[PDB]
């Protein structure tokens, strides 16, 4: 004889929150003959990955110790406090300028959905309000916060 | 090129109101060791729940877990409350040197046991209208409706959650299409309605 | 004849939308059979009816599915392979009742969406 029983089996399948970041250095920065650094130099290329499709540009915030809204600040290591600022910008699908928050504010463009898979951002030079940048090593320690949907 | 990464084992935490605690796994996906720093923020991301350990070393390729514990606190019982769990992975001529750190934040959704069912049961209940030059979602449910996909007139709108018993205004057509994110981090089914 | 189920750890979706193989999805406990019942008299069936596999389906209307296999262990830790939808891939069951692990294989097609997946499972025990 055949006997039978039956059960309903339920399984929980979860999506983790994976976030990756690749930084590719740009060319070294050369000081012009008047003592300025050029503007719009590609300082470096950031690639944000891991995130779920639907992640937006306002849910990404690059912050640093100087805390200047819209700008990352690089500072000399020689104790003289020479600083220049940089912006973080990228391109959307229609090839328009976008930006993530930088210290809590967007510099350019409308809130957008990030490209599927990964999104390239470019660190670009603005300049210094001081001027007269000495030759040397300039540093920033940058936190990238992604608030997952 | 420099590589960074932090993986949380889930993409939101459903915290049952008054439960002792929940575990969540943290993974260092990199070739180097890191300090893992975990913090909880209020719904406004201003700096009740305790994370243990608040700071600890995680070796290369290694995985460990945090305990998120409610100690005290009073929350509404007619609706979810929202916090955020942030997990930061702390790594060890004009020359530029920039070091980065990933701070991976997920929703911590405080859920009264008094609430019946889950968001996907109520996801179709959103209504829409245009007012003040904005697309406005109304959420009559007690759950955060975490939109993961939103389309208006065939154009993409960047998502945001809709708080319980409340509204959200999106920047900028009759048809609105949306999907919420379910308790497990998956994109739920498509719903549509015209704006009122 | 009795059949209960205890859930294992949740399944984590991988970066490619698939799942890892050989994960302990959960444990089926089969009880009540006759002295000397072997594994070839046990047949686990479900609606998909895929030989050797139990098939799990999402509840989101999109019909994401993954397959699993059903494997128990005897007293020497050798595999016990009961029929699943009529096929394997013969051992005497433990007296009284016998645990069978549900083990992951993989998605059936395309990336999986996180959520709850179900399967309505039946066991038929023959030669009783």
């Amino acid at each position: 004889a055949d006997l039978t029983a039956s059960t309903t089996v339920t399984v929980t399948v979860v999506e983790p929150a994976r976030i990756t970041l690749t930084y590719k250095e740009g060319a070294p920065i050369t000081i012009m003959d008047n003592g300025n650094i050029d503007t719009e130099l590609l300082v470096g290329t950031l690639t944000l990955g891991g995130y779920k499709t639907g992640t937006t540009s306002t849910s990404v915030n690059f912050t640093d110790a100087a805390g200047d809204p819209m700008y990352l600040t690089f500072t000399s290591q020689d104790g003289n406090n020479h600083q220049f600022t940089t912006k973080v910008i990228g391109k959307d699908s229609r090839d328009f300028d976008i930006s993530p928050k930088v210290n809590g504010e967007n510099l350019v463009g409308d809130d957008v959905v990030l490209a599927t898979g990964s999104q390239d951002f470019f660190v670009r030079s603005i300049g210094s309000k001081g001027g007269k940048l000495a030759a040397g090593k300039y540093t920033d320690a940058v936190t990238v916060t992604v608030s997952n949907q | 090129s420099k590589e960074y990464g932090v993986t949380i084992g889930e993409s939101r935490i459903i915290y049952p109101l008054d439960a002792a605690g929940v575990m969540v796994s943290v993974k260092n996906t990199q070739d180097y060791p890191v300090l893992i720093q975990s913090r909880i923020y209020d719904e406004n991301k201003e700096k009740p729940f305790v994370v243990t350990p608040p700071l600890f070393r995680l070796d290369a390729k290694q995985q460990n877990s945090l305990r998120i514990a409610q100690a005290g606190g009073v929350f509404p019982r007619d609706k979810e409350s929202l916090k955020w769990l942030c997990v930061k992975g702390i790594p060890p001529d004009v020359g530029v040197f920039v070091q980065f750190a990933i701070n991976n934040c997920i929703k911590l959704l405080v859920r009264p046991n008094e609430l019946k069912g889950t968001p996907i049961q109520f996801a179709e209940n959103l209504s829409w209208k245009v007012d003040g030059g904005k697309l406005i979602a109304e959420n009559p449910s007690p759950f955060y409706m975490n939109i993961g996909e939103l389309t208006f007139g065939g154009k993409s709108i960047p998502s945001h959650y809709i708080p319980p018993k409340s509204t959200w205004a999106f920047d900028l057509a009759r048809n609105v299409s949306w999907r919420i994110i379910n308790d497990q981090g998956g994109l739920d089914r498509l719903y549509s309605k015209n704006v009122t």
